[PDB]
DNA sequence: GATACTAC
DNA sequence: GATACTAC
């Protein structure tokens, strides 16, 4: 004849719940009318497959009801302690779902009952939970004991894009090969010992200016003839079957990334990088991505005094990389290895420098990782010839189950 | 876009037809593949007449079982279940008194005040031979052997306080009836610390005694009683094969470079068959590159030493190396194949040295068995974020390898990626889940490191268990 | 006309275990291997034992 | 937590009613909680064939 | 009963009438796991 | 497909049978031989054929010829190949006369 | 002794002559009524 | 599974390099019909090639 | 005369 | 302190 609402949004709340957790799979399965405690069971499946581990869950909903201390992080709740006994004395673990038709939000939090009685106010985080797609490692972790001879969990969720270390390279419409004018180290001399402006794009193999700018002025054409110019397609070298050709291309490249840096990219020997210059002692900042997300400071230099005195210095870090200029099937690419430089008085290049760059490599996870070759794409993608392309990305199939592994790597 | 795959972690088959994916818990759950027909297997020890006792303890000591210390992480440190009733060997190791030697401190002395280098370990893997030897043609013949040594050694033929102990040692004991066992003090006794050559300021480091068990019980286990451990599981019907492994090593006196081989099959029963040649194959020069006459006595030798056991000639020939298939070694392959028509051939380079890499977005790598056709070739990442431990076992980031097979192989790289990625954990000296490189090229490079001293006109055994 | 028979005896088992009184629950259209989940009640006071 | 024997019994009811159903070649269904006061509802079914009348 | 606590599983279930009755009579049990001679 | 098979043992070596019969003429005195071949599959099966062609006339004596006896020898070895990409390593005739 | 059991055309187990004698006498039974130049097939299923 | 066959690379290797245009058409569809009579007379027979 | 919603 | 389901 009448009924609340109440029940009504009950009822909503645990089918929101019901079709939350077959969204992901998982065969949420219903409860009789003599339910007493626990409101629902959850096997767990992967792609279709199910695994016969099963989750006790008690469903929670609520409208336009504000919650005990509500703000962005603290959410906290209160138990029963007469109902907390019937979660004790179980096989499955029991979590409990909470859900609020207002903003359409679902949280889910475990009950523990480790060794003694239990906590009766739950302290509930939004960061964590919120009983998405994520966190689905850390829910399905609660099926296996805790001695676990075997039987590990496969790793639910699918699907997760990833991207590879190398760089297209669009390369320009012509070269300017030249005339026949060969020094074996002189050509690095005359140009040394001259007034005009330096460059490094160049190289002698064959008597060939091997240039990707115009010989006509800013000290370029002191060497060879000026009427001696060629250039048709760059299609009889760059895409060439032997590999003299593709081995003096690379040596090409290099030298013409070598002289387009302009920081002070000081190139070194032992190692093949470029390890940046400090003006001046202070740290020195780099490229902000300001992407809408964050700032993004790079603090590139470090600067290390002794271990109890500030005055004296002990060492000065620097970032650099290696470039390979790799390539397979037309579209040369560039390949960046990430590597630490050490100095001491700034224009210094240290003597046992190979203890520190071990002790560094043994801290630095992927994520560092990950962020250097970040930043390294975008500082030099802000005169011509460098055209290079975004790291290609490749789709996974499997997630790896970061959820279940809490921290400390 | 580049195709992308991800495999399974392969099985191994131990015990009863039972299968898993640890060594350590099939091991433990069904036993090993091939049951010893005996009961007991004898251990003698030579060394010190301290680290004879230390050895005894250790042996009571891990017969009723350790325990791990792995509370977060439980299936990487698993407990040692005993070697009685529980055993995942089901035998039992004894020690039949009479089968040990010691050593006297008079001639311990001699060997430590020897200037040059060489003499002195010349004469300690002279005595210990002659001990051995002596102990060989008797009544009180062992199993396997166990060469425990003393610290006060430990500063001549490691610290040198210079040739390699071991690589000698191992050449000098290879006429004997069984083989041997090198442990050092640390092992067997948990309260005293080796320095480490230079910066001797310091002391190494050990894993916990849960984990050296594993692996020292099942090498000595494989070295005692001849029959295998475990083996991969084959798959539904496929056509019969033959790998072989190929690497190169350098002699210990100049800069010549020699190489090795390997072979592996199946039985018509249930039991892997790998070995190696009674042969070495000469220098030929300073190249990491093999020639033609004897690539092709090495397929010849591999095709007649499986037609002796199956009576026929097999279906396809699977050859691993690590170096580049030049023109020149191509072709003594391929006559010598054509001359028994033998249809399916493959060839494939394993190259280590190798720039590009995969990144993500967490604090964790990839997952291991990762592969990428990067246009004609393979990108394997055989070390990973294994979900199985729980945990990604190690520092920085993982080092992939490419697989690069000949123009004249047919099958496509994904198969043979995974056919690659099957035959990572076949290594009987460990029994870790997380191995790099496959087991053909682990047994040409262990040859190497023995034949290195075996010299001129001497005996050289195909048995594996002389080198493992 | 194998479905009706399977119906009847999920049924008939649910009714035999609610007859001494065990709170048995069935399952769902796409159910694969295991049928069904059954507490212990032990008189009255069910306790969560599946 | 201690229930009665009346929950009892009408689960067994309903699970005994819908037996019968299920023998004759019917097609008997239960409701929700929301249901006012009216049970599950039953279809006519022929050999093995619907008839949709409920 | 599947016995779940082996090595390698048993097929070939051996279903015995009386003792496996599933009635009243075993509840506590199903709640307890909660040369001769010829001539030629 | 086939229902079932004879299990193999272990450690047994390939092995391909061959069974060979005789049999008269339709209304007339002659014999021909008759042959069918046998063997087992790289999975889980069974081969189990005849020839594809007539064995001809050679008189009324119930035995083969050094002709006829050698060709059916080729097409069971030549069965074998096509299927295990290799040689049997045992071969078992059977025969009545 | 082992190859008795592998006749398709009976599902006993009191066979006497082995398998392959038995199929070259049931191809025979049927080969001596086809005429000269017909065709012959190699599948078992129209023997048996 | 079992209904699929792979000519090998030395096959099509040997018909690569027959200069009589008819013959090298009639190896090739002879391997092939080869091929399909091994699979018609086993048990594996599929529904189209 | 006991069990399930939710708001107080 | 609000509205529903079993029966005694
Ligand atoms: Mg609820
Ligand atoms: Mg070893
Ligand atoms: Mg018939």
């Amino acid at each position: 004849k009448k009924i609340t609402a109440n029940q009504i949004i009950g009822e909503i709340g645990e089918n929101e719940v019901r079709g939350r957790f077959l969204t992901l799979g998982w065969q949420f399965d219903g409860r009789s009318r003599l339910e007493a405690g626990i409101d629902g069971i959850a096997e767990v499946m992967n792609e279709g497959q199910p695994m016969a581990r099963m989750i006790a869950v008690q469903i929670k909903s609520t409208k336009e009801g504000k919650y005990t201390s509500e703000s962005d992080t603290s959410f906290t709740y209160l138990l029963r302690t007469q109902d907390l006994a019937y979660w004790r004395g179980s096989n499955l673990p029991v979590i409990v779902v909470f859900y609020r038709q207002s903003d359409h939000s679902f949280y889910w939090k475990e009950v523990s009952r480790d060794a003694g009685p239990g906590e009766r106010r739950l302290n509930i985080d939004k960061v964590a939970d919120l009983f998405n797609a994520s966190t689905v490692n850390k829910l399905a972790a609660l099926t296996v004991p805790k001695t676990g001879l075997g039987y590990y969990v496969p790793p639910l969720g699918g699907g997760e894009d990833a991207l590879i270390n190398m760089l297209p390279l669009t390369l320009p419409n012509e070269m300017y090969i030249a005339s026949t004018t060969y020094e074996p180290r002189k050509a690095i001399a005359v140009i040394l010992n001259g007034d005009g402006p330096k460059r490094f794009d160049w190289v002698i193999n064959g008597g060939t200016f091997w240039s990707f700018h115009d010989p006509r002025t800013s000290a370029c054409s002191e060497i060879v003839d000026i009427d001696q110019v060629e250039a048709i397609n760059t299609k009889e070298l760059a895409l060439h079957d032997d590999i003299d050709e593709q081995n003096r291309f690379s040596h090409l490249l290099r030298q013409t990334l070598r002289y387009q840096t302009d920081s002070d990219l000081g190139w070194d020997k032992d190692h093949k990088a470029l390890y940046f210059r400090a003006i001046e002692r202070e740290v020195s900042r780099n490229f902000a991505y300001t992407s809408s997300k964050k700032k993004t400071d790079a603090n590139v230099v470090s600067v290390f005094k002794n271990s109890k005195d500030e005055t004296r210095v002990s060492f000065v870090r620097h970032h650099a990389f290696s470039p390979r200029f790799e390539l397979m099937a037309d579209q040369w690419y560039l390949i960046i290895t990430p590597t630490y430089y050490y100095t001491t008085n700034g224009y210094a290049p240290h003597q046992f420098a190979a203890p520190l760059l071990a002790g560094k490599k043994r801290l630095d996870k992927s994520a560092a990782l990950r962020g250097q070759v970040i930043m390294w794409h975008r500082f030099l993608t802000q005169e011509a010839y460098l055209m290079f392309g975004e790291p290609p990305s490749i789709h996974l199939d499997v997630r790896v189950p970061e959820d279940g592994w809490v921290k400390e790597k | 876009t580049f195709e992308t795959r991800i495999f399974d972690e392969p099985e191994l088959e131990f015990g009863d037809h039972h299968h898993h994916q640890d060594p350590r818990l099939g091991l433990s759950e069904a036993g090993p593949l091939q049951t010893f027909l005996g009961d007991v297997i004898k251990i003698g020890v030579v060394g010190n007449s301290k680290t004879i006792e230390d050895t005894r303890k250790f042996i009571e000591t891990v017969s009723s079982g350790v325990e791990g210390k792995g509370e977060k992480h439980p299936n990487m440190h698993p407990p040692f279940p005993g070697l009685g009733n529980q055993s995942p060997y089901r035998c039992r190791f004894e020690i039949e008194d009479g089968a040990t030697a010691a050593l006297t401190k008079s001639k311990l002395d001699k060997i430590g005040k020897e200037p040059d280098h060489y003499r002195a370990v010349e004469m300690a893997v002279d005595e210990i031979i002659g001990e051995l030897q002596a102990m060989d043609d008797g009544g009180s013949r062992p199993d396997v052997a166990i060469i425990a040594l003393p610290v006060k050694l430990l500063e001549r033929v490691w610290n040198a306080k210079a040739p390699n102990f071991r690589g000698m040692l191992k050449a000098k004991a290879m006429g004997l009836s069984f083989p041997i066992q090198i442990v050092w003090e640390d092992v067997i006794d948990d309260k005293v610390t080796i320095p480490q050559k230079v910066k001797e300021s310091s002391s190494r480091k050990i894993q916990d005694i849960a984990g050296r068990t594993w692996n020292l019980m099942t090498s000595l286990y494989y070295k005692g009683s001849g029959r295998i451990p475990w083996r991969r599981m084959p798959l539904e019907g496929e056509f019969s094969a033959c790998y072989v492994g190929i690497s190169f090593y350098r002699e210990a006196d100049g800069q010549q470079l020699f190489t090795s081989a390997a072979q592996m099959f199946d039985e018509r029963g249930r039991g892997f068959v790998l070995k190696g040649r009674r042969a070495r194959t000469e220098s030929r020069g300073r190249h990491p590159y093999m020639a033609r006459e004897d690539a092709k006595k090495i397929i010849e030798d591999v095709l007649a030493a499986y037609k002796l056991h199956h009576k026929t000639l097999p279906a396809r020939v699977f050859i691993l190396k690590t170096s580049r298939f030049k023109d020149e070694e191509a072709d003594g392959i391929i006559a010598a194949l054509d001359e028994a028509g033998t249809e399916l051939r493959d060839l494939v380079w394993v190259q280590e040295s190798y720039t590009a890499r995969i990144l993500r977005d967490g604090n964790y790598p990839v997952l291991r068995g990762t592969f990428v056709d990067l246009h004609g070739k393979g990108l394997l990442y055989t070390s990973g974020s294994m979900p199985y431990y729980g945990t990604y076992p190690g520092k920085y980031d993982p080092n992939p390898l490419l697989l690069c097979p000949h123009h004249t192989s047919e099958s496509t790289v994904a198969q043979l990626a995974e056919e690659i990625f099957s035959l990572t954990k076949v290594n009987w000296n460990s029994t870790q889940m997380n191995q790099r490189l496959p087991i053909p090229i682990r047994a040409a490079r262990k040859v190497g490191e023995v034949l290195k001293y075996v010299g001129e006109g001497e005996v050289i055994s195909a048995d594996y268990r002389k080198y493992i």
